[PDB]
């Protein structure tokens, strides 16, 4: 309302508003990550159970 | 690129440090080892025991068996220069 010559604004509103929803987010991984994960089990308990023979041995 | 993982890869790492060298000598050094002087078979028989348990041990290791040996000759006076060259 401050611009009494708008003739604009209102396709920018609904330029904002056609594109309000912009882009969703990317959750896309979910095989690899875990693959990085699944080597962290692998070799955190490899260490684990040989640190924990070790210190009683 | 991403969250390295050195914290846990010493399974293949605990074989080329000097120390499990020394770690995998000693130990074969210490079980079969005699925990308190046990089998130190104190009891020596063999003919002459008694020699054995007296000077032969080595706790005196002194001047007695030769003292031992010069009085044999002593007592053998009439066998080898008396009656004899």
């Amino acid at each position: 309302s401050v611009l009494k010559n708008t003739s604009v604004i209102d396709k920018i509103e609904s330029y904002v508003k056609q594109y309000k929803p912009v882009k969703i987010d990317a959750s896309k991984q979910l095989q690899v990550i875990e693959s990085f994960e699944k080597h962290a089990m692998t070799n955190a308990k490899e260490t684990e159970s040989l640190v924990s023979k070790e210190l009683k041995d | 690129v991403s969250t390295l993982i050195p914290p846990k890869v010493v399974s293949s790492k605990n074989i080329g440090s000097a120390p499990n060298a020394k770690r995998i000598a000693n130990v074969v050094h210490f079980y079969k080892s005699l925990p308190q002087g046990p089998a130190p078979a104190i009891k020596a028989n063999t003919r002459l025991a008694r020699y054995k348990a007296k000077y032969f041990d080595g706790d005196n290791a002194s001047g007695k068996p030769l003292w031992h040996f010069a009085l044999g000759i002593i007592a053998f006076g009439y066998s080898m220069e008396y009656y004899f060259h």
